[PDB]
């Protein structure tokens, strides 16, 4: 049984230090690509 | 459990396995042998 | 904390029928928004609602399909939308905050809400 | 879809009188029950929440109690002001429903 | 076979479907007889 209320399990990450780390990862990142792309993230596609 | 219904001990905590009857139990005298180096 | 209402004062059979309301005074995102209907001479009928910061809606499984009811929190304003409008969908139209006791995360609407604490002035369709 | 009813439909009382109005839900609801009042050409306004919770700036001449399926509301002082229709609205589940109204006269 | 309902009918956040009551029957310690079990399950777990 659930004693007490059912809750959805769940994570939390700071907003900020993620979007500083991605700045950083993007800033080395264009290193081989070139200083004039345009780097995009998106989720996952197929499967389980 | 409650002719009574009764059930074997085993099915509390553990299957048995049959113990196969070609196999003596009779004690045989056994050497412990060092190896080299002992 | 006002709340007021707008829209068309009646459509036509089988057009949308769009009714708004807006929020003077609070937020959306803090309170459930909830649509009550009142035929003429007849009780009251819940819609539908919306929740504030977590977006989800709900609607009651009479007035099947053709409801939709969706918040803009960059005005503080909601709405509600009822297509292929009827004969039977003639009555006053209010819009309603209700409050929200947080438990869990509110983004996952792990809250207990339905109570209507304030209503708008109505309009009649 | 849970089903809501009042008792009486229609209670004849008088100014000052002690009135008690009722509601029988179908199930169960758990004190999860509102009573709101309105007057004709007006929305309803909010009275008791979770069944005896009394709203902010509600006299205190209502009061309401009650459990399971059986929940009362109770106006200790009916001045002309209080000569409304009283609804139940039931939140434990969804859909939200309403009862059909009891009218005061 | 597993006879399952939802856990929390009147769950209106998340976690509302991801949880079933599933009855069945399991075995005892005697071979003899069955029992009767009732359990939750996630949805991710279990299909139709
Ligand atoms: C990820 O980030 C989110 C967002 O910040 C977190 O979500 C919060 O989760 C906590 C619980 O984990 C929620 O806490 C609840 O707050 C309610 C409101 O709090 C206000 O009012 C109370 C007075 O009632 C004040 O004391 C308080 O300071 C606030 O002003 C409470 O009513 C809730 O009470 C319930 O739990 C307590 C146990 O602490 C019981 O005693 C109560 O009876 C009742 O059951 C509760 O305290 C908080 O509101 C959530 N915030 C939002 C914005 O949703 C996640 O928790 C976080 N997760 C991780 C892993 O970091
Ligand atoms: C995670 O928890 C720590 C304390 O254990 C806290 O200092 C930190 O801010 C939390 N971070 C997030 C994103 O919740
Ligand atoms: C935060 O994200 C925005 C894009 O949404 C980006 O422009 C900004 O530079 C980020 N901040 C940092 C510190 O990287
Ligand atoms: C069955 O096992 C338990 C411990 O697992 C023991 O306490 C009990 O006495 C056992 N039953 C019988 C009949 O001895
Ligand atoms: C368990 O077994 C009995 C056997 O009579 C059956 O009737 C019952 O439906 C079974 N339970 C489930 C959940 O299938």
């Amino acid at each position: 049984d659930v004693l007490g209320h059912v809750r959805m399990a769940h994570c939390n990450i700071s907003k900020a230090t993620w979007n500083e780390t991605l700045g950083k990862v993007v800033k080395q990142l264009r290193k081989h690509f070139g200083n004039n792309t345009i780097i995009r993230f998106a989720q996952s596609s197929g499967g389980d | 459990i409650n002719n009574k219904e009764y059930r074997l001990i085993n099915c509390n905590t553990s299957a048995i396995t049959q113990a196969c009857p070609k196999v003596s139990f009779e004690p045989i005298p056994i050497h412990y042998c060092a190896p080299a180096g002992f | 904390l006002q709340l007021q209402e707008s829209g068309p004062g009646l459509v036509k059979p089988s057009e949308t029928l769009s009714l708004t309301c807006a929020v003077s005074g609070g937020s959306i995102s803090d309170y459930c928004w909830n649509w009550i209907r009142q035929p003429p001479g007849k009780g009251l009928e819940w819609i539908g609602y919306i929740g504030g910061s977590s977006g989800s809606t709900y609607y009651n499984p009479s007035l099947k399909g053709r409801v939709t009811i969706s918040a803009d929190t960059s005005e503080n304003r909601f709405s509600l939308k009822l297509s292929s409008v009827t004969a039977a969908d003639t009555a006053v139209y209010y819009c309603a905050r209700s409050p929200i006791t947080v438990f869990g995360v509110v983004i996952f609407d792990e809250y207990t809400t339905g109570n209507l604490d304030l209503w708008g002035p109505g309009t009649p369709i | 879809d849970i089903q809501m009813t009042q008792s009486p439909s229609s209670l004849s009382a008088s100014v000052g009188d002690k009135v008690t109005i009722t509601c029988h839900a179908s199930q169960d609801i758990s004190s999860w029950l509102a009573w709101y009042q309105q007057k004709p050409g007006k929305a309803p306004k909010p009275l008791i929440y979770y069944a005896s919770s009394l709203q902010s700036g509600v006299p205190s001449r209502f009061s309401g109690s009650g459990s399971g399926t059986d929940y009362t509301l109770t106006i200790t002082s009916l001045q002309p002001e209080d000569f409304a229709t009283y609804y139940c609205q039931q939140y434990d589940d969804l859909p939200f429903t309403f009862g059909p109204g009891t009218k005061l006269d | 076979t597993l006879q399952c309902t939802n856990y929390a009918p009147k769950l209106r956040s998340m976690m509302r479907g991801e949880i079933k009551n599933c009855s069945f029957n399991m075995t005892t310690e005697l071979r003899d007889k069955k029992q009767k079990v009732y359990s939750l399950f996630y949805r991710l777990d279990v299909v139709q």
